[PDB]
């Protein structure tokens, strides 16, 4: 085999046991770790027989639920100061013969465990300043301290990537191009004008470039979201304003613009408007579906789900036959726990914008539904397998987060959604009650008969379709 | 060829609410839960000598959007009303949740439970009684659960299926 | 549950593996020279009409890490092996990387294809067909790349896709 050092001078050379280490059964093929103790987890991390990049990633997402960030620079850096091994008899031999020692063992423990075991702990010091930088942000102690240890370590095995994460520190302390083959579709205008941004509304801009602008914007702020603001649940915390500003930034763009539909909808009284209006906003949900935003779906399949909008059986009488399936498809990615949503997710060609909603309910059920730690033996492991879980998830979102979008940006349009308050000063509950109300006074229950209201709008109800256009 | 309930739990979020289904659906003498598991949400239960489905709609986590919630709620035939026994604002919040319902549904008696659920050793700022006779003037059950020691949990979702059966 | 490959990067330092491989994942073009370690990408895309999972292994080009190498020719299922252009050394490393992916997986039929890199370059010092000629011998193709510029970078990883694939 090899020898390794005393578990009394290294304390990573602790012999395996089910009383620091417990495997999960099943098994690349290596071992997956279902509990441990820090140190165990800490050693794994940054094993030297095997690599698991995934591991580094998983680790350092969700460490902070079982030990300090401190603490882990603690562990790290003496995970990092190996001893090196006593010469061996034949070495011992060759130096009282005034020879030079062959150092056969003493170069191989070099190459086989100091060489890998120190590059996979400054490994884990790049990925931890370059994807969870925020540790750093909250405690300058902490960055001092890193750029010390990162500074103190000599030898030229390590000298090209001890240079390498220096410079990456020194950017993210003071601190994104895109290329696409093709080029982006020309913007497409209906009646509002180009700069025209006192005339923008519902049926005024081209539905098409509506739902591209909502696309750009929609996809801007899902990629937007952090690990940070997801692990530990923190969203439905007391400080989720702190610790998640650009989930709920989203979530809340998405409230509104759900809410916007809908008063869309009701605050049109003229029966043949309000077709109009519904269908138009049936037609955003299909273009939505070409450019797989997901979230813009379920925007328009909630808003037609509301309270308000679901009881105006006359309004949608009236849609054409080909739009009731349209919204049919739709609403149905819903049924079953989001079962064919899931399905389609998982089947598309990116980019797209998922809705988020799936992985917010999961990641808190997981966190809620496992245990932060495993007994064998009167021993307390960390149970990692319920952070392995939380990641998969954080990962899943990570990775629908790197596709761009091949679509230009709008200002205006951008300015006139950033912008958008359906609410207007009114709370949620008085704003609610009204939108029902209005659903009320526009299509009265039963046996009441249907009451007839004037027109609103002076311009063509007519939509220019969904099929985009092409000159030049 | 049984019959199939579909439940619905509401609440205000940030408390304990997706610790009672989760103690329902598991039963963890053996650990390692996964909510991503298809039917984690689907079980098969016999309530008073007849056996039926339970479908239970958590949507723990996702009370920011706040426009969803007629959609989630339009999808079930009883409700789960859960708060906080130690958060007053969920327990007051209860009043708008059950309108909410009502107004879904387009019913003045849509089966419901209210449900005061103990989710940690702080101390409890809502008494049994306030909820009891809130409970009382809506004409519907009242159930306290600890679902950290799964006290009560089967009694909030029992009794809710019965209010089904006896609509 | 969709199908997945595992692709690994490997050559040189310096070549631009990282450079193609974070381009393909983010459109992006990296105009740093950070060595790596061992990095890990997900990229979820259909070709051909079939809809995959590729798992990205980047790997170390510096010397200095060469003993971590069988480590993950263990895993990959193909490989993409980069080198530069304007590098003549690099070109030469080559046989190299082929003759210990053989060695490790134990076998002559390991999909792989030779990427050229750096052809938006104008200082060329290895020619198409050295390179060409290199790429029959083992039986794979040969597509010139620029991580900078988009060329071929689906072409070469797709390439390597359809080749795990009818493996
Ligand atoms: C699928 C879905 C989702 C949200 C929705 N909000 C409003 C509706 C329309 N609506 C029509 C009346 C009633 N459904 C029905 O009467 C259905 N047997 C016919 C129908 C299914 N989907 C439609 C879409 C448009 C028009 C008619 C239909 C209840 C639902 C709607 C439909
Ligand atoms: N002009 C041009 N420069 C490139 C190209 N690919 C990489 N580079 C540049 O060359 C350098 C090396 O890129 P990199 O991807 O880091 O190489 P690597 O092979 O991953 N190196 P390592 O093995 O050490 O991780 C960077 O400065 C990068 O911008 C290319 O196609 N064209
Ligand atoms: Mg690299």
């Amino acid at each position: 085999q090899m020898r390794l050092p005393s578990a009394d001078v290294y304390r990573f050379a602790e012999p395996d046991s089910e009383e620091n280490i417990i495997f999960e059964e099943n098994m690349a093929g290596i071992p997956i770790i279902k509990a441990g103790t820090v140190i165990k987890l800490i050693e794994r991390l940054t094993y030297h027989m095997y690599a698991d990049p995934n591991f580094v990633r998983t680790f350092l997402t969700t460490y902070r639920s079982f030990c300090k960030p401190q603490e882990l620079l603690s562990l790290i850096i003496e995970r990092f100061e190996i001893p090196e091994p006593e010469p061996t008899e034949a070495d011992r031999i060759a130096i009282e013969n005034g020879d030079q020692p062959l150092s056969a063992e003493l170069k191989r423990f070099r190459k086989e465990y100091i060489q890998p075991v120190q590059l996979r702990v400054l490994n884990v010091c790049r990925h931890w300043v370059e994807h969870h930088f925020y540790d750093f942000e909250r405690d300058a102690y902490l960055l001092q301290r890193m750029e010390e240890f990162i500074g103190t370590v000599r030898g030229k095995a390590m000298k090209k990537w001890v240079e390498s994460i220096t410079k990456i520190i020194q950017r993210k302390k003071i601190a994104h191009n895109i290329t696409f083959q093709s080029s982006p579709p020309t913007v497409e205008w209906h009646i509002s004008r180009p700069g025209h941004i006192e005339t923008f509304d519902l049926l005024t801009l081209h539905p098409i470039e509506i739902a591209r602008q909502l696309t750009l914007l929609e996809s801007d702020l899902y990629r937007a979201v952090q690990p940070s603001e997801l692990v530990g649940s923190v969203w439905t915390k007391e400080d989720k304003e702190i610790n998640s500003p650009n989930l709920l930034k989203m979530i809340r763009h998405t409230t509104n613009l759900t809410l916007w539909f809908e008063k869309c909808i009701v605050e049109t009284e003229n029966l043949e408007e309000r077709v109009a209006v519904v269908s138009r906003i049936i037609e955003i949900l299909q273009v939505f579906q070409e450019l797989n935003n997901f979230n813009g779906v379920l925007e328009v399949v909630s808003a037609m789900n509301s309270s308000p909008v679901y009881r105006l059986d006359h309004t949608f009488e009236q849609i054409p036959s080909r739009q009731k399936k349209i919204l049919e498809e739709a609403h149905e990615l819903s049924e079953d726990h989001y079962k064919k949503y899931l399905a389609k997710l998982r089947s598309i060609n990116p980019p797209c914008v998922p809705f988020f909603g799936i992985y917010l309910t999961n990641i808190l059920k997981t966190e809620e539904g496992n245990p932060e730690v495993l007994k064998r033996h009167g021993k307390e492991l960390i149970n990692f397998s319920k952070r392995r879980k939380v990641a998969e998830i954080t990962g899943e979102i990570q990775q629908y987060q790197n596709q761009p979008y091949c679509l230009r940006v709008e200002s205006d349009i951008k300015r006139f959604f950033e912008n958008l308050n359906p609410m207007g000063n009114s709370m949620e509950k008085e704003f609610t009650d009204y939108l029902f109300n209005k659903s009320l006074e526009i299509e009265p229950r039963n046996p009441k008969p249907l009451p007839r209201f004037p027109k609103k709008y002076s311009y063509p109800l007519k939509s220019p379709g969904v099929r985009p256009s092409n000159p030049r | 060829g049984m019959t199939e309930y579909k439940l619905v739990v509401v609440g205000a979020g940030g408390v304990g609410k997706s610790a009672l289904t989760i103690q329902l659906i598991q039963n963890h003498f053996v650990d390692e839960y996964d909510p991503t598991i298809e039917d984690s949400y689907r079980k098969q239960v016999v309530i008073d000598g007849e056996t039926c489905l339970l479908d239970i709609l958590d949507t723990a986590g996702q009370e920011e959007y706040s426009a969803m919630r007629d959609q989630y709620m339009r999808t079930g035939e009883g409700f789960l009303c859960v708060f906080a026994i130690n958060n007053t604002k969920s327990f007051e919040d209860i009043h708008q949740y059950r309108e909410q319902i009502k107004r879904v549904k387009d019913s003045d008696d849509v089966p419901m439970v209210l449900v005061g659920n103990k989710c940690d050793l702080a101390a409890r700022t809502v008494e049994s009684r306030q909820a009891q006779d809130l409970a009382r003037s809506y004409g519907i059950p009242y159930i306290e659960t600890s679902a950290k020691t799964r006290q009560g949990v089967e009694d909030a979702f029992y009794t809710l299926v019965r209010e089904i059966r006896q609509h």
